[PDB]
């Protein structure tokens, strides 16, 4: 009388509101190991694909806060709509959520952090089962997630935690460039934009140089929304009628532009022979990932 | 095409022409008169009902086409190419109108046999503008499409069992999309 | 059947009065909704077989209703509802576009109810299926053309009783 | 076989019509079930209110045995 | 003879390329599953 | 399944 | 309207409207301000449009306002005149739906039987639209003229 | 069954049953022990032939039960095998009837619609019948055998 | 239409059940029975015309049914009543070799009582033919097959009573 | 093509083209330029758009290239791209004529028989179409991209 | 039916080959020829009626088939001759818009010869008028869609031919 599928379903509805978050995040990566491989094609996944929109385009905090609420059963419009949705296209849709979080579009779990004492031996149960046995407790796991009007309600809500040092560049100490870029990966836009002339310029990756403070100013309010670019090494010389010409390379540890997590980035800042910039060029450097191409 | 008669049965209280029209109806679908090849009438129940006024015409006119009757005649001694033709013939009142007509009758055809085929013919739009639900089927004229009217006449100008060929075996297509 | 437009053209002419400012408005109105419709119509068509498979499996399968003793029970009757399902989305599409419910009374609403209750068809049934036709569209083309497909199909719902 | 008893009233839209007509446009008659859903779309096109529809043969829930 | 559009063969070395990872053998076993039981209920 |  | 053609179009094939079909739909309501425009100057000018055709006509065809015309007497050519408005009046439903069947459903199917019943020379009421056509062509551009000239022929061409 | 379907095919023709439909009628009712014999024997077992059927199919089949196949999951694989056992009780209403007749009803008409709709594949459907034939073919006398296998040839070829 | 053997599948397939052990006693009660009904009708087949002939001679000729007045006068009258009796008998057949009545129901009742009503045929002499017609039937068939006969054509009879 | 489109409709009303439809035509062949570049830009990545599609394919559906899959083995999975690249030069033939028809007349009609002869799950083809929308719909702008994918949706729409 | 465009689909789908740039040359010339089909297009369908008249009085009237025993002689004739002038010229009409004449060998030649031939309709008067009718509505168009317009009467003509 194993009856394991069913039992191991009891276990984890038992588990509380972060335990079980917890848990099926960490089955995502036991996926393709231990646990089965997902097929989000035998899913109806346009179903949830305006969903999967809406939490990208939220900020990092909104979209803990929207798969809380689908662990808690809070009654947003997001978990109304996830509720309405069929076991298959619930659980491609949390793969796809895992899928992001791991290629950096949505926000991860806390940093470090450790799978309960509990949480981990539910785990290791379903990682035991056959390959059908675990998809249909994955599948049970999440179905009952979301807003559904009638018999529902968790004992305690899992809400996320509440949660900038300064940048080291190899071969440049240029102050100008290390306030931009700790203002950049802080996100202080109404500080990084006086770094800038009046009628400065910046050159944002596949466009033409924009020319213009407030245009300036405006480009970060809209495509560096929670974006951050590491500087790794660089080298600062004057150019010409007194402008210093920095070169400085690195990496962007966030999509940008069709860019990935991994993507090697290049600073080329000209900036007055008495302070702030004039101009600046940022260029993605290609590589075999070249998922960012156009056609004409 | 002036010297004609069109059975439209529109009362059931003179039973003479209820018999009218019901002999008219054989004579359309089968060609002819029915007592030289049956043995005793299988559509009794079938004029009852019309003659109660519980079907319309264009039931008896079914009922007439998904007979074994009708089978016998019209379907057993023929490939379905010929079945198509000699259907719309009966029941339409002309040839078929070209290639998207006879593939949509050879499917018909093909899955689900005769029975469906008339059933196809008969409930379809076209019959009732032209025929409706209280008048026997007859020989039509048309004018369009091309074709039509050289092959409907080629139809209706043989005798029933004249030979056994195809008058439109199928379109000879214009543009043969994917050749 | 009557689409928006000719809707407020018979609304003059049975009074045999020409299109006055009012009557201007809501034929505006209706061509400012244009573009919108026309796109959930184009989402509805791509989705269609999709929308009812997923709109069944939420509310009709593994229940009575397809059990044996269930109306839905047998392929041919299985067949026979996802039929009427198909043809209620299309015809809620074709209301949507055309901004007005008359095609749902002359070619939806129009014996219907009567050969339901003929046959047996439990109309419970059919109008949770058909809400949940209205969920999944919804889901696919947003919230103010699913709101506006919801009204159709609600009126088919409630025209079923 | 499952057959309805359908009553429809059917009017005359692009023409005037001057034969008699009423057995056309007000009529009663026995659909055999296979023909009933697209004899009603047809009627529904033309314009024709259905105004009663009946199972006068057979019974309904059937499994086996529809003949 | 020369390949000719339409022919799979022009589609070969994508679907080398490609090498698409087929699904592990399945553990399944008909005899341990209890259909009554499993079947969704909804 | 070979084409070939 | 354009907009019920192709659902009955796409009803007949039991089908879903195809992208052209949603394309010219599209089309359709963007030009629905034009539409409108014509609408309104026709409304606005119908008083001085029928009372000048009807002049018109009348000249042309004084039989029909003597002795023994139809129209004879100002009960009788008030009543024509009003004739006169409801075609313009119907004309305007078709400027609006972009469609002559409005025109047909509510004043052409059967006109012909009415009337001869009423003993009006049919073809004396198509040459009342043709005036018609003339002055409310003066009243709008060449375009907007153009527009709604395909709905007046209709009328005309459905009097012969 | 037999029966319905030979009065059927003789009031199509308005007349009594031929000397052929009352042979063939009584044949099939001093036969009926050894139609209630193959039905009981396909009933009995009906819990091994289906597990023995699936088993078999899987070996065939092993993508319908692999990430991404329609029976895929543990209450998959038990809806699949389900709808073995329901194919299995038609095809001993097909034996004890004599027709074909309540295997359409009930489970071939619109079947291709049904599964279309769910997206099981259904030649493999089809191959899971000509599995429960080849497993109940073993469990009965050869006689029984052939008997049995007509009607499931019928389901096989209904479902291609 | 049901015959007996598809009476107890039906009865079966709403419960979604195989045949049980009582499912397959009342197949073998009408195994049993199948001998007795196929040569009752091949007796009935070949004496159907004779059958319905003496019914009628002993039940309606030389009766003011049969007289002006009456409404088996004229002789489109007549016909039509030879015409319904040959369906009675013949139709009673096949309810009697298929074991149920349902064929009855679906293709010789439906309707009949309003038409016979409306139409002024007289009932009660209507169903003195088909008593006639038992009595002939019983006589050619034997007592018990003619037993079996008599509940279908007794159907009949309640049908327009 | 929109101009066939739109003869057929206007013959089959017996009537010349409608301005409506002679507007649509002016307008498609003077929007000419622009439908071609899209062709063009969808042929000239072609081989990217079948690939990348292709291998999206795969991993959405790995049973359709596991052991019993339609597609399992190198010869299989070859097919099946000739097969997406099959409906990718459709679509482009589409985009071209401003109408599906050239789509519907030498790939769609038919097509359900044509998968269930083959075997193919018809439904993983409206999978690779959907997944070619995307690849090709990043390697334009959202506006090209729109006159596309309404093509594309129409494939898929109809298989599925 | 096939159009310009669909021409060079169709010649590249029997070769399984996509649009190159000769083919998108050739969609560029009919593009470019759009403005100049439709103008034309629209000015015949405005005066068919007058183009018919005028090629009529030119080319049959006064003449051995309108006098009696003529085969446009009778109302009925005659009006049957006006109606396939009208087909003829509408279709030209299609054709010309088309930019290819495989309409007119699918819609109007397709036992065209037999249908006349049949019914005594005379073939070389028939081509006289077509041919009056492209005269006419050269004199309407201009040179350069008369002389597109002339290909596609003068198909039809070659056609009965
Ligand atoms: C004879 C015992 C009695 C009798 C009979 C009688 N019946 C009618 C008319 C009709 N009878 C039927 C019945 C059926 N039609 C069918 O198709 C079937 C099912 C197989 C049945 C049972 C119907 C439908 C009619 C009306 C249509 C018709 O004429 O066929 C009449 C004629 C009435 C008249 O004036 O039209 C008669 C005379 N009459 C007696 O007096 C006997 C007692
Ligand atoms: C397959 C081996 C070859 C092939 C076949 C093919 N056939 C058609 C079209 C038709 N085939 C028929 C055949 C029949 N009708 C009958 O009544 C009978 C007797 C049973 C037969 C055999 C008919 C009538 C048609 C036309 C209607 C229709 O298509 O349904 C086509 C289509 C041709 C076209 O372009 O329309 C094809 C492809 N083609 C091959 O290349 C194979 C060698
Ligand atoms: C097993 C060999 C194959 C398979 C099966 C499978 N079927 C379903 C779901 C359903 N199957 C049916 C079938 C019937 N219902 C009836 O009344 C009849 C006649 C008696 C039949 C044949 C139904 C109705 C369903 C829907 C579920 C419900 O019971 O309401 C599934 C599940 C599909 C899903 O996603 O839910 C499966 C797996 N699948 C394969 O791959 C095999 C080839
Ligand atoms: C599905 C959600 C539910 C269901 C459906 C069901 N319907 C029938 C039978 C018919 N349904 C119709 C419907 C229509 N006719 C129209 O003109 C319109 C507008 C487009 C509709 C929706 C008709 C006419 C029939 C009878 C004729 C025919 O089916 O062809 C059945 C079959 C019943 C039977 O006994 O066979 C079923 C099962 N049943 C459920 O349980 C669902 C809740
Ligand atoms: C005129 C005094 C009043 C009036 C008439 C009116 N009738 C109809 C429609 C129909 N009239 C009939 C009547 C008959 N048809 C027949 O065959 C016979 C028997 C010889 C009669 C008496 C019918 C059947 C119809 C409907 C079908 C048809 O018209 O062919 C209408 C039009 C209804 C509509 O909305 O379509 C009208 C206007 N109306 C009045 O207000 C007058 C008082
Ligand atoms: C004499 C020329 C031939 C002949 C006659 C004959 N008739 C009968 C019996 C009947 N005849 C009728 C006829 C009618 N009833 C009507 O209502 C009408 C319309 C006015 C007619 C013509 C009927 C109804 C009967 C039945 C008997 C009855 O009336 O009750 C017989 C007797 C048959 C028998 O065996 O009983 C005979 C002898 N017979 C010939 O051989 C002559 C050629
Ligand atoms: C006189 C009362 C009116 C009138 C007559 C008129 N007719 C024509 C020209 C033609 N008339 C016919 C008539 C017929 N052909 C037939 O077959 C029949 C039935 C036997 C008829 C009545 C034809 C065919 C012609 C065409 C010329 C020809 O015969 O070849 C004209 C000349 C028109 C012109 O421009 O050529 C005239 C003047 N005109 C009136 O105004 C009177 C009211
Ligand atoms: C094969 C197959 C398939 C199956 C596919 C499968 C098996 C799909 C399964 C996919 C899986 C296992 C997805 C799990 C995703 C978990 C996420 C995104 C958790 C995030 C947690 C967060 C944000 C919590 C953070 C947290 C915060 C904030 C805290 O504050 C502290 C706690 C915590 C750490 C919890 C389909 C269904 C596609 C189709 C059918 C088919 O055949």
């Amino acid at each position: 009388a194993a009856d394991v599928v069913p039992a191991t379903i009891a276990r984890f509805s038992q588990l509380n509101a972060e335990d079980q978050l917890a848990l099926i995040w960490f089955a995502y990566l036991e996926m393709g190991k231990t646990l089965t491989i997902a097929a989000p094609g035998a899913a109806s996944m346009q179903l949830a694909e305006n969903a999967l929109k809406e939490i990208q385009a939220m900020g990092p905090l909104q979209q803990t806060q929207a798969m809380c609420d689908l662990a808690n059963r809070a009654d947003t419009p997001l978990c109304r709509t996830y509720a309405s949705w069929s076991p298959n296209i619930k659980l491609g849709f949390w793969y796809r959520l895992g899928e992001l979080m791991e290629q950096g579009f949505v926000a991860p779990i806390p940093a470090g952090y450790q799978l309960s004492a509990n949480a981990n031996a539910v785990l290791a149960t379903i990682q035991g089962l056959e390959s059908g046995q675990q998809i249909t407790v994955l599948r049970n796991a999440v179905v009952d997630m979301g807003f559904t009007a009638g018999k529902d309600g968790k004992r305690i809500a899992e809400p996320v935690v509440p949660p900038r040092t300064k940048v080291s560049i190899e071969g440049v100490t240029n102050a100008t460039v290390l306030n931009y870029m700790d203002n950049l990966n802080a996100n202080d836009f109404d500080t990084l934009i006086e770094l800038f002339t009046s009628d400065g310029a910046l050159q944002p990756p596949f466009q033409r140089p924009i020319v213009g403070k407030e245009n300036v100013l405006r480009f970060f309010r809209e495509e560096c929304q929670n974006l951050k670019l590491i500087p790794e090494r660089g080298v600062t010389e004057p150019a010409e009628d007194g402008f210093t010409q920095i070169k400085v390379t690195g990496k962007v540890q966030t999509p940008w532009f069709g860019g990935n997590v991994g993507m090697n980035i290049a600073w080329r800042f000209l900036l007055n022979p008495e302070g702030k910039i004039f101009f600046v060029a940022i260029d993605l450097l290609a590589s075999p990932k070249e998922l960012l191409n156009f056609a004409r | 095409r002036q010297q004609t008669k069109v059975f439209k049965l529109v009362s059931t209280y003179d039973k003479v022409a209820v018999k009218n029209a019901i002999r008219a109806a054989y004579r359309q679908v089968f060609e002819r008169d029915l007592e030289p090849y049956i043995i005793n009438s299988e559509f009794t129940a079938l004029e009852s009902k019309l003659s109660n006024n519980e079907i319309n015409v264009k039931e008896f006119i079914e009922g007439l086409g998904t007979s074994e009757l009708y089978m016998k005649e019209f379907y057993a001694p023929y490939p379905n190419t010929k079945v198509i033709e000699m259907g719309t013939k009966h029941f339409l009142g002309r040839a078929p109108l070209n290639q998207k007509e006879i593939q949509q009758y050879n499917q018909i055809l093909a899955s689900q046999g005769l029975k469906a085929f008339i059933g196809a013919m008969v409930n379809g739009m076209e019959y009732l503008q032209t025929f409706g639900e209280d008048t026997v089927p007859y020989r039509r004229f048309p004018t369009l499409p091309a074709a039509n009217f050289p092959n409907t006449e080629r139809l209706y100008n043989k005798l029933t069992k004249q030979d056994k060929e195809l008058v439109v075996p199928s379109f000879t297509p214009v543009v043969k999309v994917g050749g | 059947m009557q689409d928006a437009i000719t809707a407020v053209i018979n609304s003059a002419d049975v009074q045999g009065k020409y299109l006055d400012g009012a009557a201007m408005d809501k034929l505006k109105s209706y061509f400012a909704s244009g573009e919108l419709r026309v796109r959930a119509a184009s989402v509805i068509s791509a989705n269609a077989a999709t929308i009812v498979k997923e709109a069944v499996a939420k509310s009709l399968l593994y229940s009575d209703v397809t059990r044996p003793g269930g109306n839905m029970y047998t392929t041919r009757r299985y067949a026979a509802c996802i039929r009427d399902l198909d043809y209620y989305l299309r015809y809620a599409t074709y209301a949507m576009l055309a901004g007005d419910a008359s095609i749902l009374d002359e070619r939806v609403l129009n014996g219907l109810k009567e050969t339901y209750n003929s046959l047996g068809v439990p109309i419970s049934s059919t109008v949770q299926a058909i809400q949940a036709i209205k969920e999944v569209t919804a889901s696919l083309v947003g919230a103010d053309a699913g709101k506006e497909m919801g009204v159709y199909l609600d009126y088919i719902c409630s025209g079923l009783s | 076989m499952r057959m309805f008893r359908i009553t429809a009233c059917v009017p005359s839209q692009t023409r005037i019509r001057t034969q008699r007509e009423l057995q056309n446009t007000y009529f009663t008659k026995l659909v055999p079930y296979d023909n009933w859903f697209r004899e009603q779309q047809r009627i529904m096109k033309m314009g024709g209110k259905i105004v009663k529809v009946e199972l006068a043969t057979g019974r309904p829930g059937t499994n086996a045995g529809l003949a | 003879k020369k390949l000719t559009a339409g022919n799979p063969m022009n589609f070969l070395g994508m679907a080398r390329s490609i090498n698409p990872a087929a699904n592990t053998i399945p553990k399944v076993s008909a005899q341990n599953i209890n259909i009554e039981a499993s079947v969704p209920r909804r | 399944r070979r084409f070939i | 309207s354009i907009v019920t053609k192709s659902i009955v179009n796409a009803d007949a094939e039991a089908r879903y409207l195809s992208p052209g079909e949603l394309d010219r739909i599209k089309a359709f309501v963007t030009g629905g301000a034009a539409r409108l425009r014509i609408a309104e100057t026709l409304t606005g000018s119908r008083e001085t449009i029928v009372k000048q055709a009807g002049d018109r006509l009348f000249q042309k065809r004084p039989d029909i306002v003597s002795p023994g015309g139809n129209a004879y007497g100002e009960e009788m050519t008030a009543t024509c005149l009003r004739d006169m408005d409801y075609y313009l009046r119907l004309v305007t439903y078709g400027v609006v739906s972009g469609d002559v069947t409005p025109i047909e459903e509510i004043g052409l199917v059967g006109v012909r039987e009415m009337y001869r019943s009423l003993g009006t020379p049919i073809e004396a009421v198509a040459q009342s639209v043709r005036e018609m056509k003339e002055v409310a062509s003066g009243l709008m551009s060449s375009d907007d003229a153009a527009e709604a000239s395909a709905y007046f022929d209709f009328v005309i061409g459905k009097m012969s």
